[PDB]
C-alpha cells in the first residue's frame, strides 16, 4: 500500500478535542505495552505539543480470550468525518443476511494496519495514555495507518478488500459477506461443521493476502431470532384487576394497531368493586378480546426502513435477568422488538446485563440493516458512564441517551 | 567546545485565516526608552532576541514597568493579541498530582530549569509574529526592532512547548532510573528516591550529567525551602501532607463574596478535614451574582459554619499510599442531601476525604444518592490511585438486594460491605407487586378547572367510602396527589388505589423517600405508616367503573 487517500473533515468542522476519561493502572500498564509494539510497528508515532486533538482510548477483551485490546473511541471523529463514497456512490446493504441460517463475526480489523493514513489526516487520530494520578503528561500519540474503529478505514480499505474476497466469493456464490467498521459478518446456510471450516478457509485468505485476533469467530443464528408480538391473557377466571391491567394494555395496543376496541370488556367493570373480585365475561367482551386477539396477530402496517432516519433502541429491565427492546424510527412503529434472558457472567449485575444487551441489539442493528441504533437505556447516566467500559467486549461504539422517568408501558412486554 | 544537543523546535502556526498581528506601539517616556535599549542588548547578546530589518509587517507593543525595593524596569511585551491568533496546543498540565496518591520518598531534591527554558528555541517560521519595537528618543530615529529566537514570556505556546521538551529530554533519564520518581511543573524540577542521601545526590549528579547534553545549566533550587514544600496549596510534609492552614475568618457581616471563598476553603478542606458541611451556606447563594450584596445567614448556616469552625480547630493530616495495603473508602450519610466519606488503608489513618451533595431534584431518596456518591468516589479513585477502593456502606446486604432487584432502571455498586453506623440507609416503603385480598379498594380521581384553578379530589371505594374535597389554587396535577393522599389517609394498614394518574405514577414509581413538594412527601409519610399497599393504574375516560364514577364526582 504505497498511495494514501485524500481524507478531510466536514466543512467547518474541527478536529476532534474529547478528554480521556480516567482508566485503571492494569489498563494503562495494558495500553502501554500495545502502544510501545504499534510504535516499533511504524503503526502510531509520539506527536508535539501543537497537536490539540484527542480522542479517549480504553482496553478491553473481546468475547472468550485473556489478551487486551486497545479500542479507541472514534464516535466523535466519526461524525466529523466526511461522508465516504469511496468509489462507487455506496455498497448497498445485503438484505439476505439476516435471513442465513447462521453468521459468523471476524474481527478483520488489524488488515487496516497495512494501509497508510493520509499523513495531513493523522493529527485528527490523536490519542492519549494518561498517567495515575496526573503524575506524568500522558502519552501523546497518532495514527499513520487507518486505525480501528474509525469510519474512513473500511471505506478506504473497501477496494482492498473487495479483491481478497474475490476468490473465495466466486467459489462460494451463496455466503453473503457484509463488512461493519473492524467486522466481516459471513453468513451460510450449509451446516456449522462445514461452515466452521468455511469459516477457517476464510481466515486462511485473509493470512496469506496478508493478526492477533483474526483466530476468533462470533456465531449468529439471525434465522432463529425470535421477534415478540403482543400477547394477551388467556384465563378462565378473570379479577377486576385482571380486567383493568387488560383494558390498559389494550389502550396502549391501540396506539399501534386500528380496530383495538375496550368498549365490551370496560363494561364488565361497572360499579366500584374489588380488585381482587372475580368478574365473568361476558359474550360480548369475549367477542371483543378475541378480535382484539386477531388484530394482534397481524404485523403492524405502514412500517418501512427509512435509510435517512436514526435507529432508536429502547430497552426496559423486566427483573431476574429479563430484557426488553424495541427498534424504531417513529414511534409505535417498531422495525423489530425482542427479549434476552439468563446473560451469562452477571446474575447480580445489572450493568453488565445491561451492556451486553446493548451489544446484543447493536449486533442484530447492524446485521438487519447495517448501521448502529441509538440507545435509551434505563439507567443514570453517572452510573452508567462509570462502569460500561468494564464489560465492552465490541469493537464498535453506538450512541446512548438515558431515561430518568420510569415508563408506564414496562408492563406491557412483560 | 563539547557538542550540545540541539532542542527539537516545535512547529507552530496562527489559526486559519488569521495574520499576525500589527498593534501600534505606544509612546514612552525617555526614560522608559533608554532602559528598554539596555535590556534588549543585554537579551540580544544572549541570543533571546535577534534586531530585524523594516521589511517585517507585525508588532506587539512593548512596555516598562517598575517595582517596589529594586530600582528596577523591567521589560514587558503584550502578546494578548498575537495569542488570540496562536493556533491551540496540547496543555499538558490540566490536572495535578493529589498527595494522597503519593507514594512516600526518603530524598527529595528541587532543581531550577528557569534558564534551561531558555535553550528551548522558537520555530524559524514564526519568530516573525513576535516583533516588537523599541520607540526611539524623541522620535528622531527608527525605533529599534526585534524578534524573539526562543519561548517569549507571556505567549500562547510557551508553556506546553517547554514542558513538551522538558518531558523529552528527561524521557531515558526517568526510564534508565527506575528507582527515582521525577516531577517536573513549572520551572522546578522535583527529583524523589528511597536511595540514600549520598547515592540520592549522585543521581542528581546523573540528572546534571545529563541535562548538560542539551547545554542546560541546571544548579540547586536556591535557598533549598525547608519542609514542608509549599506547592498548589498544600504542605507536603515527608511523613504526611494537609492544605496550608485554613483559616475561616470571622465576620458579622457575611456578603456574596465572602460566602463562595467560605465555600472555597471548606471545600479544599474537606478533602483532609473530615465532615465538612456546606449545603446551607452554598445555598445561601443561590442566584445572586453581585459579590458586594450582604445576605442573612439562616440560624442552619450558623450551625453548619459553627460546625466547621470547630472541624477546623485542630489540624488534620493524611497518610501517603501503600500500593501493598487494600484501598478502602466508608461512606456516612449526614443529611439534608449531603454525604461525608473517608479513603484509608489501615483505620484512623485517611489517605484523604471528601463529601457529595445531592443532584438537584423535585424527589429524590437516599439510595439513589448513596450510589451517586459512590460512583463519584470510583472515579476519584481510578484518577488517584489507578484504582476502585473497597466500599464500607451504611446500608444492610438486604436492603440493597431489594432496592435493585426491584428498581425499574439498571443499577450496579462495586464490592461493599455493610458498617453499622446510623444513620442507616433504608428502603422506606415497598408497593405491592399484585392486589391485597380482603383490603378496601379506593377508585380515586382529582380534576381542577385551568381558568379559575378551583379543583376536586376523592375517592369512591368497594365498601361505599367516599369522599370529595374541594380545593382552590390548584392543577390537575395536584388534584390527582391529593386524591391519592386522600385515599391513604383514610384507609386502614392494607389498601388497594386505583388511580388514572400517567403523573402520579411517574413519581411513585419513582420511590421518593423525599420530596420539595410537600404533598409528594405527606404522600410518602403515609406510605411509610401503611403495611401494604397496591397502587394500580387504569386509562382515564374509558369506563371504567370506580374510576369512571369518581371522574364524574370530581369534575364539577
Ligand atoms: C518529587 C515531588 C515533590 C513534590 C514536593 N514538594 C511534589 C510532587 C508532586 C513531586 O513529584 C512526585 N512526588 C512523589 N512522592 C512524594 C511523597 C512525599 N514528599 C514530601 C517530601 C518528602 C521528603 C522530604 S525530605 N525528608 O527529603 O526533606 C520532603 C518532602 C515528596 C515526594 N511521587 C512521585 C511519583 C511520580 S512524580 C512524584
Ligand atoms: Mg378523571
Ligand atoms: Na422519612
Amino acid at each position: 500500500p504505497i498511495e494514501t487517500v485524500p481524507v478531510k473533515l466536514k466543512p467547518g468542522m474541527d478536529g476532534p478535542k474529547v478528554k480521556q476519561w480516567p482508566l485503571t493502572e492494569e489498563k494503562i500498564k495494558a495500553l502501554v505495552e500495545i502502544c510501545t509494539e504499534m510504535e516499533k510497528e511504524g503503526k502510531i508515532s509520539k506527536i508535539g505539543p501543537e497537536n490539540p486533538y484527542n480522542t479517549p482510548v480504553f482496553a478491553i477483551k473481546k468475547k472468550d480470550s485473556t489478551k487486551w485490546r486497545k479500542l479507541v473511541d472514534f464516535r466523535e471523529l466519526n461524525k466529523r468525518t466526511q461522508d465516504f463514497w469511496e468509489v462507487q456512490l455506496g455498497i448497498p446493504h445485503p438484505a439476505g443476511l439476516k435471513k442465513k441460517k447462521s453468521v459468523t463475526v471476524l474481527d478483520v480489523g488489524d488488515a487496516y494496519f497495512s494501509v497508510p493514513l493520509d499523513e495531513d489526516f493523522r493529527k485528527y487520530t490523536a490519542f492519549t495514555i494518561p498517567s495515575i494520578n496526573n503524575e506524568t503528561p500522558g502519552i501523546r500519540y497518532q495514527y499513520n495507518v487507518l486505525p480501528q474503529g474509525w469510519k474512513g478505514s473500511p471505506a478506504i480499505f473497501q477496494s482492498s478488500m473487495t479483491k481478497i474476497l474475490e476468490p473465495f466469493k466466486k467459489q462460494n456464490p451463496d455466503i453473503v459477506i457484509y463488512q461493519y467498521m473492524d467486522d466481516l459478518y459471513v453468513g451460510s446456510d450449509l451446516e456449522i461443521g462445514q461452515h466452521r471450516t468455511k469459516i477457517e478457509e476464510l481466515r486462511q485468505h485473509l493470512l496469506r493476502w496478508g493478526p492477533p485476533f483474526l483466530w476468533m469467530g462470533y456465531e449468529l443464528h439471525p434465522d432463529k431470532w425470535t421477534v415478540q408480538p403482543i400477547v394477551l391473557p388467556e384465563k378462565d377466571s378473570w379479577t377486576v384487576n385482571d380486567i383493568q391491567k387488560l383494558v390498559g394494555k389494550l389502550n396502549w395496543a391501540s396506539q399501534i394497531y386500528p380496530g383495538i376496541k375496550v368498549r365490551q370488556l370496560s363494561k364488565l367493570l361497572r360499579g366500584t368493586k374489588a380488585l381482587t373480585e372475580v368478574i365473568p365475561l361476558t359474550e360480548e367482551a369475549e367477542l371483543e378480546l378475541a378480535e382484539n386477539r386477531e388484530i394482534l396477530k397481524e404485523p403492524v402496517h405502514g412500517v418501512y426502513y427509512d435509510p435517512s432516519k436514526d435507529l432508536i433502541a429502547e430497552i426496559q429491565k423486566q427483573g431476574q435477568g429479563q430484557w426488553t427492546y424495541q427498534i424504531y424510527q417513529e414511534p409505535f412503529k417498531n422495525l423489530k422488538t425482542g427479549k434476552y434472558a439468563r446473560m451469562r457472567g452477571a446474575h447480580t449485575n445489572d450493568v453488565k446485563q445491561l451492556t451486553e444487551a446493548v451489544q446484543k441489539i447493536t449486533t442484530e442493528s447492524i446485521v438487519i440493516w447495517g448501521k448502529t441504533p441509538k440507545f435509551k437505556l434505563p439507567i443514570q447516566k453517572e452510573t452508567w458512564e462509570t462502569w460500561w467500559t468494564e464489560y465492552w467486549q465490541a469493537t464498535w461504539i453506538p450512541e446512548w441517551e438515558f431515561v430518568n422517568t420510569p415508563p408506564l408501558v414496562k408492563l406491557w412486554y412483560q | 567546545m563539547v557538542p550540545i544537543s540541539p532542542i527539537e523546535t516545535v512547529p507552530v502556526k496562527l489559526k486559519p485565516g488569521m495574520d499576525g498581528p500589527k498593534v501600534k506601539q505606544w509612546p514612552l517616556t525617555e526614560e522608559k526608552i533608554k532602559a528598554l535599549v539596555e535590556i534588549c542588548t543585554e537579551m540580544e547578546k544572549e541570543g533571546k532576541i535577534s534586531k530585524i530589518g523594516p521589511e517585517n509587517p507585525y508588532n506587539t507593543p512593548v512596555f516598562a514597568i517598575k517595582k517596589k525595593d529594586s530600582t528596577k524596569w523591567r521589560k514587558l511585551v503584550d502578546f494578548r493579541e498575537l495569542n488570540k491568533r496562536t493556533q491551540d496546543f496540547w496543555e499538558v498540565q490540566l490536572g495535578i498530582p493529589h498527595p494522597a496518591g503519593l507514594k512516600k520518598k526518603k530524598s527529595v531534591t528541587v532543581l531550577d530549569v528557569g534558564d534551561a527554558y531558555f535553550s528551548v528555541p522558537l520555530d524559524e517560521d514564526f519568530r516573525k509574529y513576535t516583533a516588537f519595537t523599541i520607540p526611539s528618543i524623541n522620535n528622531e530615529t527608527p525605533g529599534i526592532r526585534y524578534q524573539y529566537n526562543v519561548l517569549p514570556q507571556g505567549w500562547k505556546g510557551s508553556p506546553a512547548i517547554f514542558q513538551s521538551s522538558m518531558t523529552k529530554i528527561l524521557e531515558p533519564f526517568a526510564a534508565q532510573n527506575p528507582d527515582i520518581v521525577i516531577y517536573q511543573y513549572m520551572d522546578d524540577l522535583l527529583v524523589g528516591s528511597d536511595l540514600e542521601i549520598g547515592q540520592h545526590r549522585t543521581k542528581i549528579e546523573e540528572l546534571r550529567q545529563h541535562l548538560l547534553r542539551w547545554g542546560l545549566t541546571t544548579p540547586d533550587k536556591k535557598h533549598q525551602k525547608e519542609p514542608p514544600f509549599l506547592w498548589m496549596g498544600y504542605e507536603l510534609h515527608p511523613d504526611k501532607w494537609t492544605v496550608q492552614p485554613i483559616v475561616l475568618p470571622e465576620k458579622d457581616s457575611w456578603t456574596v463574596n465572602d460566602i463562595q471563598k467560605l465555600v472555597g476553603k471548606l471545600n479544599w478542606a474537606s478533602q483532609i478535614y473530615p465532615g465538612i458541611k456546606v449545603r446551607q451556606l452554598s445555598k445561601l447563594l443561590r442566584g445572586t451574582k453581585a459579590l458586594t450584596e450582604v445576605i442573612p445567614l439562616t440560624e442552619e448556616a450558623e450551625l453548619e459554619l459553627a460546625e466547621n469552625r470547630e472541624i477546623l480547630k485542630e489540624p488534620v493530616h493524611g497518610v501517603y499510599y501503600d500500593p501493598s495495603k487494600d484501598l478502602i473508602a466508608e461512606i456516612q450519610k449526614q443529611g439534608q442531601g449531603q454525604w461525608t466519606y473517608q479513603i484509608y488503608q489501615e483505620p484512623f489513618k485517611n489517605l484523604k476525604t471528601g463529601k457529595y451533595a445531592r443532584m438537584r431534584g423535585a424527589h429524590t431518596n437516599d439510595v439513589k444518592q448513596l450510589t451517586e456518591a459512590v460512583q463519584k468516589i470510583t472515579t476519584e479513585s481510578i484518577v488517584i490511585w489507578g484504582k476502585t477502593p473497597k466500599f464500607k456502606l451504611p446500608i444492610q446486604k438486604e436492603t440493597w438486594e431489594t432496592w435493585w432487584t426491584e428498581y425499574w432502571q439498571a443499577t450496579w455498586i462495586p464490592e461493599w460491605e455493610f458498617v453499622n453506623t446510623p444513620p442507616l440507609v433504608k428502603l422506606w416503603y415497598q408497593l405491592e407487586k399484585e392486589p391485597i385480598v380482603g383490603a378496601e379498594t379506593f377508585y380515586v380521581d382529582g380534576a381542577a378547572n385551568r381558568e379559575t384553578k378551583l379543583g376536586k379530589a376523592g375517592y369512591v371505594t368497594n365498601k361505599g367510602r367516599q369522599k370529595v374535597v374541594p380545593l382552590t389554587n390548584t392543577t390537575n396535577q395536584k388534584t390527582e396527589l391529593q386524591a391519592i393522599y386522600l385515599a391513604l389517609q383514610d384507609s386502614g394498614l392494607e389498601v388497594n388505589i386505583v388511580t388514572d394518574s400517567q403523573y402520579a405514577l411517574g413519581i411513585i414509581q419513582a420511590q421518593p423517600d423525599k420530596s420539595e413538594s410537600e404533598l409528594v412527601n405527606q404522600i410518602i409519610e403515609q406510605l411509610i405508616k401503611k403495611e401494604k399497599v397496591y397502587l394500580a393504574w387504569v386509562p382515564a375516560h374509558k369506563g371504567i367503573g370506580g374510576n369512571e364514577q369518581v371522574d364524574k364526582l370530581v369534575s364539577a
